[PDB]
C-alpha cells in the first residue's frame, strides 16, 4: 500500500501564534472508518480523526507532523513553525524539485493591511507590489533557491524574518558525446537523474538550427554519411546543449 | 486611508552655485520612486508660480535594485526667477495614484542679508605642528544658501572642510571653513584666499585673503 | 476597516556628553516608547546592563500627545566608567500591541579615542569696525564626536555663543568651531575669556584655553 500524505489548509508551513491550521492525512486508496494515527516529533497525538485542526497555534504545535491510517505507510514529515512578528514570509514548502511551483505570501500579523510590499531573495528585492499580493513562481529552477523574506508599509515599514527555500536540480544540462565517410556511429546525451526518481524518465532530442531529427536516449546514423535537448515529459525542466 | 500605495515624489532645489552664476544651469529636480512594473508610465506637469511650463526634461524610467522603477524630470530654472522667490510645482500622475501628487519648492523667504567674511590666521599654539588650520568665518547671511572655496595662486586648495550653516541669535546664519595647509607653505608667506558665493553679495561673491603678517 | 499594520515604536538615547565626563553629574540612558495606543496602554520595561538585568530604572508616567497617542519614558542611571568602557545597555519594551517585545541596545561609540586640540582665535582685523565682535574656539582632531564646549570669563558663564555641530575631517577625526559674541567694549578693555572643552581623551577630561588682546 502507498504512503500516507499530509496536506495543510492553509498550505503555509509557517503561521503566527493564535492562527489556525488544519492537517489532512490522505491515503490514496480511500478508507472507510479507519482511525488515523497522528504524530508530532514521533509522539502520538490524541486526535484520531483523518484531519487535525489547530485552533489557536502555539509554540507547542511546532515540529514535524506525520500520519498513518490503516495499512498505509507512515507519511513523510511536514514541518510546521509558529512565530511572532509583524510580517511572516509564508511558503508552501521549504524543499522542491525543478519545475514544481513555489508559492509565497507576505502575511501581516492579525491580517492587517500593508502596502508597497517587497519580496526578497538572498537579501535582494526581486518583486514589488503596490497592494499586498501573493507571488507564485511556476517554472522553478535551482537559481530560485535562497533565503526569502518580505517587507511592507503599515504605519511604519515592517520586515519579515528570512526563511530558506531549496529547489533541487533534477538533471544537469546536456551536450553530445562523440573522420572517413562510411562511418561507425556512437552518440549519447549528457545527463541522467540526480534525485532518486523511481517513476520518472527523460525525453531527449537532437536539433541543428531549424532542422530537427522523442524518448530515444541514443542517436545513431545508419552509418554516417547539433544539440541534445533534455526535457521531462511535462516539458517543464528544459536543458539544451 | 483606503487608497494607500503607489509611488512617492521628491522635489529638489538647484545647487546654490548654479543659481548665483549666470553661466551655470540651475535646475529643480522631481524624482518619482516606487513605480511598479505593472503601472510604469509616469506623467509630469510643471508650474511656475501656478501656470504650467513645458520645457522640463524627463529621463526614461530606470530599474532600481529593489525591483522598483525610478523616473526623474528636470526643469531648468531662470536664475532670477529662483532668486526672486518663484514657486516651482511638480505634479506627478500615474494610474497607481488615484489623485496626482503635487510638490512645491522655492527659495527660503525673508529679506536677504549680506555675509561678513573674516579670515583668521592659525593660533600660535598650532604653529608647533606639521599642518596649520586657516579659518574663514562667514556670518550674518540669509538665506543659508552659500558656497565657500579656498584658492591660492589661481589654483584650488584641496584640503578644506566647511561646517554646515548654523542659525545665529539674530536669525542669520554663520559658518566656519577650515583649510589645512602645511606649516612650511604658511611660513613662506604664500597668500591664501577664501571665496564666498551668496546672493546678497555684490556680483554674488566676495573674497578675503590671509597670509603671515 | 482593515487597519494598517503597526504599533508603538521605541527609541533609546545615550547620556549627555557632559554627564559622562564629570563625576559631579549622573549620566543616564533613556528609553522612549511612542505611539502607545489608549486601547493597549500597558508598557513594560526590562533593562539589561551587558546581559545581566538591572532594576534601578524609573519610568515616567504615561503622557498623552496631541496626536492621540501615549509616550512612556524609562530612564536608567548608568555608571560613568561602565559607559566609557563600552558596556552595552539594552532596553526591552513589552506591549500587547506588539507581536514581540522590542529590544534596543546602546553603547559608547567604538573606535580609538583621539585627544582634542583647542585653539583660541581672536577677532579679525576687519571685524573690529563692528561693535559686536567674534571670539573663536577651534577644537579639532577629537574622536568620538561626544564633546562639550562652553565659555567663561571672570568665573562667570558667557552664554552669548553658538557652536557648530561636529564635522568629519579628512583624517577621520572630528572638528568644530565655537563662536562667542561679545561687545567690542569688553574685548578692548582687556577682559580674559576662556573656552572650556570636555572630552574623554582629555587628561582629567578637561582643558581650557583663554583669550585676550595681545597688548
Ligand atoms: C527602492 O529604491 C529606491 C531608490 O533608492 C536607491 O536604490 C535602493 C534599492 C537603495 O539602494 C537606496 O538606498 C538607493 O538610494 C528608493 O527611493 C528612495 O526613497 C526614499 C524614501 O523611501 C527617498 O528618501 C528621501 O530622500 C530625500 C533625500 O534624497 C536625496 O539624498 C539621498 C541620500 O541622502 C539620495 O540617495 C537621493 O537620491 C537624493 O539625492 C539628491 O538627488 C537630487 C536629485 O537627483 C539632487 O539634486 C539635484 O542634483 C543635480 C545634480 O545631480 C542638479 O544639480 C539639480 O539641480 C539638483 O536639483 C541632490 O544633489 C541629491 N542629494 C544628495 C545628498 O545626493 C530626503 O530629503 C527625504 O526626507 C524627507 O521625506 C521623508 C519622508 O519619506 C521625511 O522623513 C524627511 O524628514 C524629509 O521630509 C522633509 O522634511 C523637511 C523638514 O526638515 C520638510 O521641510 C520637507 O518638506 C519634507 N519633505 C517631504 C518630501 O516631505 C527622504 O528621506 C530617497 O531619496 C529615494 N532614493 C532615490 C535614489 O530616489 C525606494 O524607497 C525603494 N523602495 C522601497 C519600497 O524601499
Ligand atoms: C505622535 O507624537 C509623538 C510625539 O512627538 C512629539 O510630540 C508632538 C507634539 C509632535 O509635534 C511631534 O512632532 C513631536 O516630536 C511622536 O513621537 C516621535 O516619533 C518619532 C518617530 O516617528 C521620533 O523620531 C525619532 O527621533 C530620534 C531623535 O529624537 C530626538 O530629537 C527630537 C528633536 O530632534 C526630539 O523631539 C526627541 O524627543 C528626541 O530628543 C531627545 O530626547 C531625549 C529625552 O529622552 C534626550 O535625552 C535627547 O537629548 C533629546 N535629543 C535632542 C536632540 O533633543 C531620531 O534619532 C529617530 O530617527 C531614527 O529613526 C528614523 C526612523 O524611525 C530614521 O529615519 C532615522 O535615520 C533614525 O535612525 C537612526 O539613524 C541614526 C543615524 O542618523 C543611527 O545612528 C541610528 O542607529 C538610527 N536609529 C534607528 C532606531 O533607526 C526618529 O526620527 C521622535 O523623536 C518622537 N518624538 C518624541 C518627543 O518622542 C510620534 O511619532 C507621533 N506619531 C505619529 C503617528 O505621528
Amino acid at each position: 500500500a502507498p504512503k500516507a500524505v499530509i496536506k495543510l489548509q492553509p498550505p503555509w508551513v509557517s503561521v503566527f501564534q493564535e492562527e489556525s491550521v488544519t492537517l489532512h492525512c490522505e491515503v490514496p486508496h480511500l478508507p472507510g472508518s479507519s482511525s488515523t494515527q497522528w504524530f508530532l516529533n514521533g509522539t502520538a497525538i490524541q486526535t484520531s480523526t483523518p484531519t487535525y485542526h489547530i485552533t489557536s497555534a502555539s509554540e507547542d504545535d511546532s515540529g514535524e507532523y506525520r500520519c498513518q491510517r490503516g495499512l498505509s505507510g507512515r507519511s513523510d514529515p511536514i514541518q510546521l513553525e509558529v512565530h511572532r512578528g509583524w510580517l511572516l514570509l509564508q511558503v508552501s514548502s521549504r524543499v522542491l524539485t525543478e519545475g514544481e511551483p513555489l508559492a509565497l505570501r507576505c502575511h501581516a500579523w492579525k491580517d492587517k493591511l500593508v502596502y508597497n510590499v517587497l519580496y526578497y531573495r538572498n537579501g535582494k528585492a526581486f518583486k514589488f507590489f503596490h497592494w499586498n499580493s501573493n507571488l507564485t513562481i511556476l517554472k522553478t529552477n535551482m537559481s530560485h533557491s535562497g533565503t526569502y523574506h518580505c517587507s511592507g508599509m503599515g504605519k511604519r515599514r515592517y520586515t519579515s524574518a528570512g526563511i530558506s527555500v531549496t529547489v533541487k536540480e533534477l538533471f544537469p544540462a546536456p551536450v553530445l558525446t562523440a573522420l572517413l565517410e562510411g562511418t561507425p556511429v556512437t552518440l549519447s546525451c549528457e545527463t541522467k537523474l540526480l534525485l532518486q526518481r523511481p517513476g520518472l524518465q527523460l525525453y531527449f532530442s537532437f536539433y541543428m538550427g531549424s532542422k530537427t531529427l522523442d524518448t530515444s536516449s541514443e542517436y545513431q546514423i545508419l552509418t554516417a554519411r547539433y544539440w541534445c535537448e533534455a526535457a521531462t515529459e511535462d516539458g517543464n525542466v528544459l536543458k539544451r546543449s | 486611508p483606503e487608497l494607500l500605495g503607489g509611488p512617492s515624489v521628491f522635489l529638489f532645489p538647484p545647487k546654490p552655485k548654479d543659481t548665483l552664476m549666470i553661466s551655470r544651469t540651475p535646475e529643480v529636480t522631481c524624482v518619482v520612486v516606487d513605480v511598479s512594473h505593472e503601472d510604469p508610465e509616469v506623467k509630469f506637469n510643471w508650474y511656475v508660480d501656478g501656470v504650467e511650463v513645458h520645457n522640463a526634461k524627463t529621463k526614461p524610467r530606470e530599474e532600481q535594485y529593489n525591483s522598483t522603477y525610478r523616473v526623474v524630470s528636470v526643469l531648468t530654472v531662470l536664475h532670477q526667477d529662483w532668486l526672486n522667490g518663484k514657486e516651482y510645482k511638480c505634479k506627478v500622475s500615474n494610474k497607481a495614484l488615484p489623485a496626482p501628487i503635487e510638490k512645491t519648492i522655492s527659495k527660503a523667504k525673508g529679506q536677504p542679508r549680506e555675509p561678513q567674511v573674516y579670515t583668521l590666521p592659525p593660533s600660535r599654539d598650532e604653529l608647533t605642528k606639521n599642518q596649520v588650520s586657516l579659518t574663514c568665518l562667514v556670518k550674518g547671511f540669509y538665506p543659508s544658501d552659500i558656497a565657500v572655496e579656498w584658492e591660492s595662486n589661481g589654483q584650488p586648495e584641496n584640503n578644506y572642510k566647511t561646517t554646515p550653516p548654523v542659525l545665529d541669535s539674530d536669525g542669520s546664519f554663520f559658518l566656519y571653513s577650515k583649510l589645512t595647509v602645511d606649516k612650511s607653505r604658511w611660513q613662506q608667506g604664500n597668500v591664501f584666499s577664501c571665496s564666498v558665493m551668496h546672493e546678497a553679495l555684490h556680483n554674488h561673491y566676495t573674497q578675503k585673503s590671509l597670509s603671515l603678517s
